[PDB]
RNA sequence: UGCUUCUGGGUCGGGGUUUCGUACGUAGCAGAGCAGCUGCUGCGAUCUAUUGAAAGUCAGCCCUCGACACAAGGGUUUGU
RNA sequence: CCCAUAUCCGCAGCAGGUCUCCAAGGUGAACAGCCUCUGGCAUGUUGGAACAAUGUAGGUAAGGGAAGUCGGCAAGCCGGAUCCGUAACUUCGGGAUAAGGAUUGGCUCUAAGGGCUGGCAGCCGACUUAGAACUGGUGCGGACCAGGGGAAUCCGACUGU
């Protein structure tokens, strides 16, 4: 179970509450990366570019309130890396955030 | 016997209020307030029921260029009562009186605050309505 | 030369230094003077600031403008679940002042109280009092305890109990209990110790310490506000807008001589989080906590003789930033120090209360339980649902 | 203490809530909050504001 | 202040509360009129119903015990 | 080759100075301001975390309204356009946007204002103006742009330096 995938909703709204306009989206990324490390316990967190695009899709200050993400913990193929597992964060387009839970995804 | 309670003061010195009687004066310009000891840099302030010293800026010539005793009957600044009600009026008004507290005129236009009416029976008798 | 116009100085030099309180829990500096002719009783209590509301009552003040008239008065709700007496501490009068003489502790102490003895409960083995407790369990140790009690009867002049709070009944994150000494006033010293010894490990409700319409003192730490300038800390006049180098200042901090800044001049620093003792806060109501009776939750502790609605003291949505008050509470007129969740020390009056305002009897006609999270306009959810009718959620 | 009704929104005002307005023509109004007060003072008709009691009655929403 | 009593906090969800004020779409022989075809079909700000709707709401709001994982750890010191 | 918030002069990759040519769409009177395309850049000699005082630069404030101060300094008010209206005084040119009012959105229409081919017919067209209905929680020069006014006294005619 080192390799595992789960889906989460991250309440970006309470993560960046009170942040300045020019730091709001840049801090959402830092909060997503911080979220991923906490859940998967993996210092090597790689944010997908599409997830980067979703967070910035409304500019630097009007960041989306909620965002559904998939956390895949994968083995690292670089023998030179000090970390043997890395977490990949991908964007999940959802129409509605109502009633969404944390679910396991099996491939 | 029953003393009035503190209310918010909305009329510092220099406030020009309406004159709500039939004396002839249109407005009253407050130059001081009765009973104010005050402190450094603090303007004397007046609320409903307070006797003040005022001049007439607009009105009959005989009433202008002299100091009258007046009483504030309405104020635009909202003041709390002991029943928790915050009351305010559409305008700031007063009536010219003498040192004894009896009106110089005979009629009052608009309502009169209950705080002033209880304190000045001569003004109360002339009030068309009480708030 | 003399200052041109007279003006009183800003602030009181009697509350100096304006520093951060060394204690988070309010300290009783003076207990009420002991009167050996009264029955044994406690003189203080611990409660937690839940929040503020307002009430309606008819005043009884002959010769007043509000005699036989209803008024709206603000009140503070302080949640005061029963405390547990866990020890007795004796004091001996010496020519250097009171000196602690002997402390005894009950055989059992809950984990809430034991948490007080640790800085890291997680990492601790919870060894506190594990060897002291064995003294009550054997004949040799028991024979030493009563000797300690006998010694306290011979020599001590002041007796205090060690009561702590029960944090498992409050809605707060904190689980460590607040433990304080309460002085036992009343009869002889022997009667004090007999009274205290029977109450080890027992619970003491607030109703056994205070009563309705009683004037008490509230001791606590004020809300902290951090580094503040003289304009906010001391309330000095703002300098004109043209001032170069800032106007939220005191322009002259002293004369040439003495060639020093005096202790009586306003300076920047800590504002708030000060220890304070406030007196003459009347008790408007000693409310009962929730009870399950015949399978029904009885919680209408906010009902009055004139309002029979089955509602608790909690406003709609609960007490903002506090939680839900499901324990006994004391309704204090006006405001008290501290934030929400702050632990307040309740103390009996050091004065003789002979004044109409001190002796007036409070009869609440109404207690406002509207939501404080906004401009709430409904007293109860039943009242709201009846006004609105069915909604899309239904 | 009797409960007033907001002159604009028709909601009822419990003691120690809202404000009272006395106009120079002798009419006296009670307002639940500054939102109801602001609408009344800007001469908005309550029968067109969806959340008032006069609107819902006119449009039979409760009925 | 918190960091295993099948317990703890945390995240998400749900509910309460509260703010604004009635969402998109769909329907309407409601709409000042105008255009084309012999009453119908188009364009049309707005109006009505769905719809006190939609949206937000602790980040320092209140209650959950639904879902998810995590939590029995690490470092430096200290002795009459 | 640079031709200038880094190739020049100011001791320097210095917010200063230093002569020119070309010059898109929208709004608008407009080379105004605001947004965009072509072309260009990486925030101006560093970053991270906090969000105390005191600052610098922006705002908002109940009731009063210059009581502040040497002094209304500062800020604030006014502001576009259309229609109406406009005094003292005057060197008859002005004063004058004197002062003072009203109006302004969206949508659906009505009328008027032309060219070419052969008092008429057909075919083409360019933005304008005026009027009317309807319509929104009276909001409409909705951002941007954008005069506060009046009564006087002294001095110097004015524009210019
Ligand atoms: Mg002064
Ligand atoms: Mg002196
Ligand atoms: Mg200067
Ligand atoms: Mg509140
Ligand atoms: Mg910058
Ligand atoms: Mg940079
Ligand atoms: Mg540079
Ligand atoms: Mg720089
Ligand atoms: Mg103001
Ligand atoms: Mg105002
Ligand atoms: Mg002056
Ligand atoms: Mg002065
Ligand atoms: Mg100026
Ligand atoms: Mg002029
Ligand atoms: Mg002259
Ligand atoms: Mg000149
Ligand atoms: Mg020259």
């Amino acid at each position: 179970n080192e390799v595992v995938t789960r889906e989460y909703t991250i309440n970006i709204h309470k993560r960046i509450h009170g942040v300045g306009f020019k730091k709001r989206a840049p801090r959402a990324l830092k909060e997503i990366r911080k979220f991923a490390m906490k859940e998967m316990g993996t210092p090597d967190v790689r944010i997908d570019t599409r997830l980067n695009k979703a967070v910035w899709a409304k500019g630097i200050r009007n960041v989306p309130y909620r965002i559904r993400v998939r956390l895949s913990r994968k083995r690292n193929e670089d023998e030179d890396s000090p970390n043997k597992l890395y977490t990949l964060v991908t964007y999940v387009p959802v129409t509605t955030f109502k009633n969404l839970q944390t679910v396991n995804v099996d491939e | 016997s029953g003393a009035k309670f503190r209310i918010s003061l909305g009329l510092p010195v220099g406030a020009v209020i309406n004159c709500a009687d039939n004396t002839g004066a249109k407005n009253l310009y407050i130059i001081s307030v009765k009973g104010i000891k005050g402190r450094l840099n603090r303007l004397p302030a007046a609320g409903v029921g307070d006797m003040v010293m005022a001049t007439v800026k607009k009105g009959k010539p005989e009433l202008r260029k002299k100091v009258h005793p007046a009483v504030v009957i309405r104020q635009r600044k909202s003041y709390r009562r002991k029943d928790g009600v915050f009351l305010y009026f559409e305008d700031n008004a007063g009536v010219i009186v003498n040192n004894k507290g009896e009106m110089k005129g005979s009629a009052i236009t608009g309502p009169v605050a209950k705080e002033c009416a209880d304190l000045w029976p001569r003004i109360a008798s002339n009030a068309g309505s009480i708030a | 030369s003399h200052r041109k116009f007279s003006a009183p100085r800003h602030g009181s030099l009697g509350f100096l230094p304006r520093k951060r309180s060394s204690r988070h829990r309010g300290k009783v500096k003076s207990f009420p003077k002991d009167d050996p002719s009264k029955p044994v009783h406690l003189t203080a209590f611990l409660g937690y600031k839940a929040g503020m509301t307002h009430i309606v009552r008819e005043v009884d003040r002959p010769g007043s403008k509000v005699n036989k008239k209803e008024v709206v008065e603000a009140v503070t709700i302080v949640e005061t679940p029963p405390m547990v007496v866990v020890g007795i501490v004796g004091y001996v009068e010496t020519p250097r002042g009171l000196r602690t003489f002997k402390t005894v502790f009950a055989e059992h102490i809950s984990d809430e109280c034991k948490r007080r003895f640790y800085k890291n409960w997680h990492k601790s083995k919870k060894k506190a009092f594990t060897k002291y407790c064995k003294k009550w369990q054997d004949d040799a140790g028991k024979r030493q305890l009563d000797k300690d009690f006998s010694s306290m009867k011979k020599y001590c002049q002041v007796i205090r109990v060690l009561a702590h709070t029960q944090m498992r009944l409050l809605p707060l994150r904190q689980k460590k209990a607040h433990l304080m000494e309460i002085q036992v006033n009343g009869g002889t010293v022997a009667e004090k110790l007999d009274w205290a010894r029977e109450r080890l490990e027992q619970q003491v409700p607030v109703s056994q310490v205070f009563g309705q319409d009683e004037m008490i003192d509230v001791i606590g730490v004020t809300k902290g506000k951090g580094y503040k300038g003289v304009t906010s800390r001391w309330h000095t006049k703002k300098l004109p807008r043209k001032t170069h180098r800032g106007l939220r200042k005191v322009a002259c901090i002293g004369a040439w001589h003495p060639a020093r800044v005096a202790f009586s001049v306003a300076r920047a620093g800590q504002k708030g989080y000060h220890h304070r003792t406030e007196i003459n806060k009347k008790i408007y109501k000693i409310g009962q906590g929730y009870l399950i009776k015949d399978g029904k939750l009885i919680k209408n502790n906010a009902s009055t003789d004139y309002d029979l609605s089955d509602k608790s003291i909690n406003p709609l949505g609960g007490f903002v930033h506090y939680g839900e008050v499901t324990n006994d509470f004391v309704m204090l007129k006006g405001c008290v120090v501290g934030t929400k969740k702050r632990v307040l020390t309740l103390r009996k009056s050091l004065l003789v209360q002979t004044k109409r305002r001190a002796l007036e009897k409070i009869d609440l006609k109404f207690i406002d339980t509207t939501s404080k999270f906004g401009h709430g306009r409904f007293q109860t959810v039943e009242e709201k649902k009846a006004f609105m009718g069915p909604l899309k959620k239904d | 203490m009797k409960v007033e009704l907001c002159s604009f929104s028709g909601y009822k005002i419990y003691p120690g809530h809202g404000r009272r307005y006395a106009r120079t023509d002798g009419k006296v109004f009670q307002f639940l909050n500054a939102k109801c007060e602001s609408a009344f003072l800007s001469k908005r008709n309550p029968r067109q504001i969806n959340w008032t009691v006069l609107y819902r009655r006119k449009h039979k929403k409760g009925q």
